[PDB]
């Protein structure tokens, strides 16, 4: 089950100056990049455009392109809508795409933040604001109801446009989505706790447990999991021992890289 | 919707202060000012979101706005200049698009008022060769000695303004085109039947609004103060 | 305003005096804007490599940091991040 | 200038059909709206265009958009006298209250009367207050003649204007010309070429 992403992130400094930026992301591998530098959006993969034909493409880029001016003079209207009840610095960011799931289904969302906390979704037909957003959000809510153009639009976006272009990213995008790459692991102490890094494997499951022979070890802390920059995964796992037991002792790593052929790292 | 302008029609001096006001009880949040020049379509010049808001449009220089409440909008002009001679159009809205326009403020900044005079208005009954020969009969209207041009000529029949057969000159002319400040002329027509005419019952009156001084302003000089006022010439049928 | 975390890790296991690739990845924080340097002793990296900001699901903004080093025992890794809810800016050191 | 109009101005004749043009830049195009405003008056809207590709038709008014050539059409049929005013296209850049409109300087019409039967003549008209002064008015005549403007000083000639019986279906244009210093109606209006079969009556 694969999650679209595309996430957009709009700085709103004063009355004046602003930027929006924006990232896509198809599972944990990005596919696009749009700079508020850049005029045009740019592909990160070789096959970000999916299974969409060029003239696709153009009438799908110029539509967001268009986009991007008008939500910068809508928010600062917005601002002068709602003044002094909101004031700047304004952070604004949109969280929209398209989960696929087995077979032809899938379900689209378009999330809206306001200075870091969710206000604002798009739901059926119409914009929403969500459970704990403010009262006056119901005034610029209202004002985007009653556009029926971007209306129409967004629901053309999320019911049709989104899971259509993202079922051809999996097709185009099979052999980077389906790739495997081989963990590779080093252990360390530090004044004793054990350390297992594991680092550079794909995809992003895996299996890291310290084990004493066959004993699975209840003092296992897995971390968090980090990026690298080639596209891979970095973890670590930190034991709680005491000195003198350092021996005897084993880091495991189950992945589907290596496929039974399980990792087994002796201190 | 409706939305109402006052005044209508204005004559300011330079440096003067002049408040346009708009009225609407749409309950509209957002209302509008512009202005419409020839050559160029309506530009903006401010706007509100609602009571207490204003902000500044496309042209907003030698204007201020207020909202004091949902109701009203008022452009005022602090110190006017004849580059704020314009036909000033105010609108308002909903969260829709649809922006509903008032009737239109005519405003002439002059550099001085000494000049403004009154019309003198002449009724001329219609001939009795035209109602012989035509079987129908022209009134005749006439506007004179007027300063500035800012007049509304109307027919009225009974007591009710009447459109039909009547059309009056697109602009007025100038006495005296050898003179820069020259007072104006306009003349108006009103055609009915004969019989109609003919009528001694019916009672005709050409009627012409001047725009010229409010209450307000300072008359030093010797004739009668020249304040906006309405001047009529007035007759009756005959058979 | 969220306070941003720090965390520096390396690609390949670290080795004295062979290259490789140093990871600076700081998460958590809110506003967007940020400064970020990796150090080697204390002074900024010529050409450090940054990745385009982005955030997860809980709204919180992340950005990865990465150059190129080549370890030794004598040698200090850092990275040195500027964030307006911090007063002062703060370095975390690199650690094997 | 984001909104451009043609023509500037023309004349048509009453009945013949007249196409206003509108072409256009503004971003985002959601939608254009025309306007009529007699001189003086205010801003009548006539229809309003959404659609990329866009029709639709008030009376005898009817109006095209093509949001992909950013262009518009305004046709009017069979014109009446009425018609004659300045046609405004106006385009808004977008569906809520978020907008700006864009205002065209506008397009100018002027229609010329049809007068059926014409009888020129030229009357004399006398103050009911004061009997003495008096004007002169040249009437009923046809839309091929021109009055010409007074060449002395002191002698007063409008321009044409044109009326409309409108309970009676009827259309006549005149002129009024008035002089104070000597001056009659039989010889005011040779300023302007007048037809040889104009009534002069007493
Ligand atoms: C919904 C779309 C994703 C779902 C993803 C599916 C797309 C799949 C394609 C893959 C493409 C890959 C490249 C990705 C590029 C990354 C950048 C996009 C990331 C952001 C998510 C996109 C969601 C926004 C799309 C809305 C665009 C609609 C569009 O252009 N609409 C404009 C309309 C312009 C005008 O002109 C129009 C004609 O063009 C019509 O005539 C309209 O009627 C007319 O008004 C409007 O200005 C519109 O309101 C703009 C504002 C959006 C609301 C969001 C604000 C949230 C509210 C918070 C406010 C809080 C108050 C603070 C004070
Ligand atoms: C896009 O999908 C949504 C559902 O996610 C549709 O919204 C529904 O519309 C129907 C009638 O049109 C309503 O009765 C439902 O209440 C709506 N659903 C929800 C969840 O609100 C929408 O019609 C679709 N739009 C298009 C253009 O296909
Ligand atoms: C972002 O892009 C827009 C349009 O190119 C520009 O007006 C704006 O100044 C840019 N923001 C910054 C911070 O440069």
């Amino acid at each position: 089950n694969y999650t679209f992403r595309c996430l957009q992130m709009s700085s709103f400094a004063n009355r004046s100056w602003s930027r929006t930026d924006s990232v896509v992301w198809l599972g944990d591998l990005q596919t696009h990049r749009w700079s508020n530098d850049s005029a045009t959006i740019s592909f990160t993969k070789p096959w970000s455009q999916g299974k969409l034909s060029n003239q696709q493409w153009e009438k799908l880029q110029h539509m967001f392109q268009v986009y991007r001016v008008s939500f910068t003079r809508d928010i600062q209207e917005l601002v002068k809508m709602m003044s002094p009840k909101e004031d700047y610095p304004i952070e604004i960011q949109l969280s929209a795409g398209c989960e696929m799931y087995p077979g032809n289904a899938s379900e689209s969302f378009l999330h809206v933040a306001f200075q870091g906390k969710y206000v604002v979704r798009f739901w059926g037909t119409s914009w929403q604001t969500v459970p704990g957003a403010p009262s006056w959000l119901d005034l610029p809510i209202k004002v985007l109801n009653a556009d029926q153009g971007t209306s129409a639009t967004v629901q053309m976006l999320l019911n049709d446009t989104c899971p259509l272009f993202v079922r051809g990213l999996l097709e185009a995008g099979k052999s980077d989505l389906e790739k495997q790459e081989k963990p590779v692991a080093w252990l360390s102490s530090v004044p004793r706790q054990l350390v297992c890094h594991v680092s550079g494997f794909y995809p992003k499951p895996v299996w890291v447990m310290w084990m004493r022979g066959d004993q699975e070890q209840q003092g296992t802390h897995r971390g968090d999991f980090l990026p690298n920059a080639d596209e891979t995964w970095y973890l670590q796992a930190t034991l709680d021992v005491e000195a003198g037991e350092e021996a005897g002792l084993a880091c495991r790593v189950k992945h589907s890289s290596l496929g039974g052929q399980d990792i087994i790292l002796y201190w | 919707a409706a939305v109402t302008q006052s005044p209508r029609n204005k004559v300011a001096v330079t440096g003067g202060k002049v408040t346009l006001s708009c009225n609407q009880t749409n309950n509209h949040n957002n209302m509008y000012w512009y202005r419409q020049d020839t050559g160029h379509g309506l530009r903006l010049i401010h706007y509100s979101y609602g009571a207490g808001s204003t902000e500044k449009g496309d042209i907003p220089d030698g204007y201020k706005a207020s909202r004091p409440s949902q109701e009203n909008f008022s452009l005022i002009l602090e110190l006017a200049t004849p580059s704020q001679t314009s036909v000033y159009f105010c609108a308002s809205g909903d969260e829709g698009y649809t922006q509903y326009f008032g009737p239109g403020t005519r405003l002439l900044v002059l550099e001085d008022l000494r000049n403004v005079t009154p019309p003198k208005v002449s009724l001329f009954e219609p001939s009795k060769a035209e109602i012989s020969h035509t079987q129908k009969a022209t009134l005749v209207c006439l506007a004179t000695g007027f300063y500035p041009d800012h007049v509304e000529l109307s027919w009225w029949v009974n007591g009710k303004e009447v459109h039909s057969g009547v059309c009056t000159d697109p602009q007025p002319l100038k006495e005296q085109p050898a003179l820069n400040d020259s007072r104006y002329s306009l003349s108006s027509r009103l055609r009915v039947s004969a019989t109609f005419w003919q009528n001694p019952r019916n009672h005709f009156r050409c009627q012409v609004q001047f725009y010229g001084l409010s209450e307000n302003d300072e008359w030093t000089q010797d004739r009668a103060k020249p304040v906006t006022q309405i001047v009529s010439a007035e007759a009756w049928g005959r058979a | 305003q969220k306070t941003p975390q720090i965390q520096v890790y390396s690609r390949h296991p670290p080795e004295n005096g062979k290259p490789n690739i140093l990871n600076c990845y700081v998460t958590q924080f809110h506003p967007p804007h940020i400064e970020i340097q990796m150090l080697k002793n204390g002074k900024k990296i010529p050409k450090v490599e940054m990745s385009d900001m982005s955030f997860s699901k809980d709204w919180s903004f992340y950005i990865l940091a990465h150059t190129e080093f080549t370890p030794t025992e004598t040698d200090t890794y850092a990275c040195r991040v500027k964030h307006a809810s911090m007063a002062e800016p703060k370095t975390v050191y690199w650690d094997r | 200038t984001q909104v451009e109009q043609s023509p500037q101005s023309l004349v048509v004749r009453q009945g013949e059909n007249c196409v206003l043009q509108c072409n256009y830049s503004v971003t985002p195009d959601n939608h254009l709206r025309w306007f009529k405003q007699d001189t003086g008056k205010g801003l009548v809207s006539l229809t309003v265009l959404v659609d990329q590709k866009d029709k639709t038709s008030n009376g005898r008014y009817s109006a095209t958009l093509d949001k992909d050539a950013k262009h518009s059409t305004l046709h009017i049929t069979a014109t009446l006298l009425d018609d004659t005013a300045t046609y405004i296209c106006v385009v808004g850049d977008r569906g809520s209250a978020l907008g700006r409109l864009h205002f065209g300087a506008g397009t100018q019409l002027i229609v010329i009367p049809d007068i059926q039967n014409p009888d020129p003549a030229v009357y004399q008209l006398r103050d009911s207050k004061s009997s003495d002064k008096s004007v002169c008015l040249f009437t009923d005549f046809d839309s091929q003649t021109n009055v010409s403007q007074s060449k002395d000083s002191d002698v007063y000639i409008t321009d044409k204007c044109v009326l409309d019986m409108r309970s009676m279906d009827f259309k006549s244009n005149s002129a009024v010309a008035w002089s104070n210093k000597d001056f009659a109606c039989a010889n005011a209006f040779n300023n302007s070429i007048i037809p040889e079969d104009t009534f002069f009556p007493s």
